[PDB]
């Protein structure tokens, strides 16, 4: 429930090189820039 | 039928009435069509909504 200026700025500063970041996503949506990629369906992992 | 009209429409919530949150809305729904409200957020989407 952001609009789309907000997403763009809350994109990947989370991280400062000493924190660890889990970024939860429904889709592929600005997580590309994700160091991993991790797929889940029906409970099960699916490797890339 | 199912025809909307905002005329002039505007809007300040109770609490806050010195804040007007809509100003001068001026649209109309009519059936067989859509109609996208599209904004930044603290817009007044839901409040058009409301
Ligand atoms: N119950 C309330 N009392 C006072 N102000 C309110 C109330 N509900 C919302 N507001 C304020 O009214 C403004 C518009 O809110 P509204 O939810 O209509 O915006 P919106 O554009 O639909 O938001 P979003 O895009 O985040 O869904 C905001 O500044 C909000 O803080
Ligand atoms: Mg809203």
């Amino acid at each position: 429930a952001l609009d789309v200026q907000c997403e763009q700025a809350l994109q990947d500063w989370n991280s400062r090189g000493d924190r660890t970041v889990l970024v939860i996503a429904h889709r592929l949506q600005t997580v590309q820039r994700a160091h991993q990629i991790l797929v889940l369906q029906e409970g099960k992992l699916q490797k890339l | 039928e199912g025809l909307v009209q905002f005329q002039d429409v505007s809007f300040a919530y109770p609490n806050r009435p010195d804040v007007l949150v809509l100003q001068g809305l001026t649209f109309t729904l009519r059936p067989g069509e859509v109609t996208a409200l599209v904004g930044p957020n603290g817009s007044g989407k839901s409040t058009v909504a409301a």
